[PDB]
RNA sequence: UACCCACACAUGGGAUCAAUAGGAUACCAUAACGAUGAAGGUCGUAAUAGAAUACGAAAGUAUUUACCUAAUUAAUAUAUUAAUGUAUUGAUAACCCUUUGAACUUAAGCAUAUCAUUAAAAGGAGGAAAAGAAACUAACUAGGAUUUCU
RNA sequence: GAGGCAGUAACAAUAUAUGUAUAGAUAUAGACUAGGGUUUUCAAUUUAUUGAAGUGAAUCGGUGUUAUAUAAAA
């Protein structure tokens, strides 16, 4: 039958993690993500209009970005020792 | 199923620490006089997709 | 903390007693404590214990409709009766706590007489069930507050 | 607690023989949180104590290659002690290279400088 | 306007963001106390804010007159509890009273933990403010 | 291959403490083997190197664990007899 | 006893009124990324720790920065003598320059036409970009590189 | 958010005067893989809630070779 009772034939897993997203989205035997389709170097144009919000600038750590602003607004504190070095340089 | 990945076993533990309820101690405290976990899951209710 | 509709004209000699929220149905414990108004306090407890043991029917009145016919409704003129296990455990329950608080403000326990009784309805707990077809429909339970006070005779 | 002064008066040799004895000092201080009891600020004193102690040690280190590299080119240097500003501005030319000109230019306008007049 | 801004406005509910969300030293200047005119005649200036064991005396509020010693500083909630004074609870009137340091005056100081070089250093920068003027 | 570098691994970063479970305490004695609680990174042939440094008595074999809640714990058999009770003694265990 | 009406007292539910560390629109300034390892992710660190939040074995308050990731003991090219040095690669969701390019719809039907030198898609840079010093406009008693407004 | 129909349809209901036992009744049972992830064991309070403990490999699986320019837990 089609419904109830073929439903117990479904134990076979296909999608896996992906290294570069980390989504559930990684084909085992066509070897391509979903969602980012990862082996290739340029990541994949989302979906809708929706996705573009999920993951953007600024909804992570910004590990480096937080320090890049704020240098731009109040001067960057300088080490003694390494600024009398540069004077040095040629 | 007894045969698991490497992956598969790190993400399983991170999973279980992070079912449980608010500790007693912190519970006697004027912020968490009331307050309890809402977050918590059943084993048999909802899976985990893991895979 | 529900407020009794009762009138107190006299604070000495009146005996309240309450439970909130009690997990049995409302319709059964509405058609039991019908009949317990002017009554001994003495007379009830000995009534109630017949109800368990199948010896004395409770008359239904308001919410009767599908009750068998039996003849020891004729007591009450009546032609239906049931017999309720759980709602009456939990009005025994009631009448015991009465009785202790006479004997610890040392009053006389044949003197006194059962004067307001009522009940009302309570918020709902939800449940749940699956039908034919994929369908699912509510089952959910009503409970109720039960409230009585007891007076001394003249 | 310890000051962060104490570590800049020692030598390079006794600075490393405080690192030991202080990282021993947490190991009879674990073992007691299991079979007895700690004090509710114990441990966190001596963690700091060794971040204090540490970045003494890679500031000492740093002025021996201050020393060696003193006077060079700056392709000479090592790239973590060069100067850094952004990746656009590295390759952006200098102001000196971007101001020199054509000798027809520059020897004309040294003829006739500029003037300084009044209302119309 | 994130967290302890300190802007110049007029609305309502900007002024009052940066109330609740300040830190550091905007928290301190908040809870200050009025001189008395003894002392006014010695140092010079207005005001100057509230440390722990000072002598303090009530200027205003159900509490007027009464003068005590400060117990506790609680920058959370910019209370203060002064000696003497009782407020009634569930079980007894034992519990101190909780004020608002702009109701209150203070006496005498209190020495502690280089407090007298913070108030030679104000009375210093006060006097060249007036040189300037003249 | 760096300019200024990290110090050297110490064996005070391998080990943290030693388990007073009520099975370890039964492989002290009958077996005469130390349970410890090592750091996840490091394999078999360094921590049996680490404990013949910090204790001074000489270890033959480490059978190495990891349990459900993220540890890894090491069972070091002891050569000579009576050293770990001596061991723990000293540690305060 | 049940059915109906009137009055007084108690249950059930969250409408009305008042407040507010939240949003919406317009204007002004800025227009700072990345092989010296970015944006994003996975796992760990609290004396008694779950969610949230901050932080990397120096880990829950001027340096360090675990593992994947353009992810690189490489690839396409240039210079010196197989080795060494130099330059490029990834992110964008507004404005700018090229390439490719529809149909719904209107014509009261429809096939040239319109929607349209548009939407989607691809390539390339900056705080702005593109354009710019007549192998022009005019028929007057003649004007004078580019851009923007009426 | 809360009514009528309505406590109506539809489902569950073994014996002993003293018992950690004597009897009755229904159902074949046990191991590897795919899937599940602490349900395991013990203690305390009433198929629940909280807290501890528990998985040890030179010879048992993977990591190795290939199926005529990415393939095997039989
Ligand atoms: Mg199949
Ligand atoms: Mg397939
Ligand atoms: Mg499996
Ligand atoms: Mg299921
Ligand atoms: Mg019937
Ligand atoms: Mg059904
Ligand atoms: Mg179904
Ligand atoms: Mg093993
Ligand atoms: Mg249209
Ligand atoms: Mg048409
Ligand atoms: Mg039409
Ligand atoms: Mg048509
Ligand atoms: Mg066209
Ligand atoms: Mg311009
Ligand atoms: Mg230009
Ligand atoms: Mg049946
Ligand atoms: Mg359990
Ligand atoms: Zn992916």
């Amino acid at each position: 039958s089609k419904g109830t009772a073929s439903f117990g034939k479904k134990n076979k897993r296909n999608h896996t993690l992906c290294k570069r997203c980390g989504k559930m989205s990684y084909h085992k035997q066509l070897r391509k993500c979903a969602s980012c389709a990862y082996p290739q170097p340029k990541m994949r144009t989302p979906g809708s209009i929706k996705a573009r919000r999920r993951n953007a600038l600024g909804t992570g750590r910004m590990r480096h970005l937080k320090k890049v602003i704020h240098e731009h607004v109040h001067g960057k504190k300088v080490n003694p020792i390494l600024a009398a070095f540069w004077k040095t340089i040629k | 199923g007894s045969r698991k990945t490497e992956i598969i076993k790190t993400r399983l533990v991170r999973a279980r620490r992070s079912n449980r309820a608010i500790p007693a101690w912190k519970s006697e405290l004027p912020e968490f006089k009331d307050k309890y976990n809402m977050k918590r899951r059943h084993w048999r209710a909802k899976k985990l997709k893991i895979y | 903390a529900i407020n009794f509709a009762y009138d107190v004209v006299d604070p000495t000699k009146v005996i309240k007693s309450q439970i909130d929220s009690a997990r049995v149905s409302f319709k059964k414990t509405r058609e039991t404590a019908n009949t317990l108004r002017k009554r001994s306090l003495l007379n009830a407890i000995s009534y109630l214990n017949n109800v368990v043991v199948k010896k004395e029917c409770v008359p239904m009145r308001r919410y009767a409709r599908g009750c068998g016919h039996t003849r020891q409704a004729r007591a009450f003129n009546q032609r239906k009766g049931r017999w309720p296990k759980k709602s009456a455990l939990a009005l025994l329950q009631v009448l015991e706590n009465i009785k202790e608080q006479a004997v610890e403000k040392g009053l006389e326990v044949e003197k006194l007489d059962l004067d307001h009784v009522q009940i009302c309805r309570a918020p709902k707990v939800f449940g749940r069930i699956f039908r034919a077809h994929g369908r699912v429909n509510p089952f959910n339970k009503s409970p109720c507050h039960i409230l009585v006070a007891a007076k001394v005779r003249d | 607690k310890m000051d962060c002064q104490s570590f800049r008066e020692k030598n390079i040799s006794e600075l490393e023989e405080e690192i030991i004895n202080l990282k021993n000092d947490l190991l009879q201080l674990r073992q007691k949180k299991v079979s007895s009891t700690v004090e509710p600020d114990e441990i966190k004193t001596a963690r700091k104590n060794i971040a204090k102690a540490l970045r003494v040690r890679h500031e000492k280190l740093l002025e021996e290659q201050c020393k060696k590299y003193e006077n060079m080119p700056l392709n000479k240097i090592p790239k973590e002690l060069r100067p850094k500003k952004t990746r656009a501005e590295r390759r952006k030319l200098t102001k000196k290279q971007a101001n020199r000109k054509v000798p027809k230019v520059w020897r004309r306008e040294l003829k006739n400088p500029k003037i300084y007049f009044a209302y119309t | 306007m994130l967290a302890g801004r300190k802007t110049k406005s007029s609305l309502r509910k900007k002024q009052r963001k940066a109330l609740f969300t300040a830190v550091g030293k905007d928290r301190l200047k908040r809870m200050s106390s009025h001189l008395s005119e003894e002392l006014r005649s010695q140092y010079g200036f207005r005001s100057f804010p509230v440390a722990v064991g000072d002598i303090v005396k009530v200027h205003s509020g159900p509490y007027k007159g009464k003068e005590g010693q400060i117990l506790e500083v609680f920058l959370k909630d910019y209370r203060i509890t002064v000696e003497g004074c009782l407020e009634e609870n569930e079980e007894k009137e034992n519990v101190p009273a909780k004020l608002h340091p702009c109701n209150v005056t203070f006496v005498k100081f209190n020495m502690d933990n280089g407090r007298e070089k913070q108030l030679e250093e104000k009375k210093i920068a006060r006097v060249q403010h007036i040189e300037r003027e003249q | 291959k760096r300019i200024i570098p990290k110090p050297d691994i110490v064996p005070q970063d391998i080990i943290k403490n030693i388990h007073t479970s009520e099975k370890a305490m039964r492989n002290v004695e009958m077996h005469n083997t130390l349970v410890l609680i090592v750091d996840k990174k490091f394999n078999k042939r360094q921590i049996r190197n680490a404990v013949t440094k910090l204790y001074g008595c000489p270890c033959i074999k480490v059978n190495t664990l990891i349990d459900f809640k993220g540890r890894k714990k090491a069972y070091a058999k002891l050569k000579n007899d009576g050293d770990a009770i001596k061991i723990a003694g000293q540690s305060g265990a």
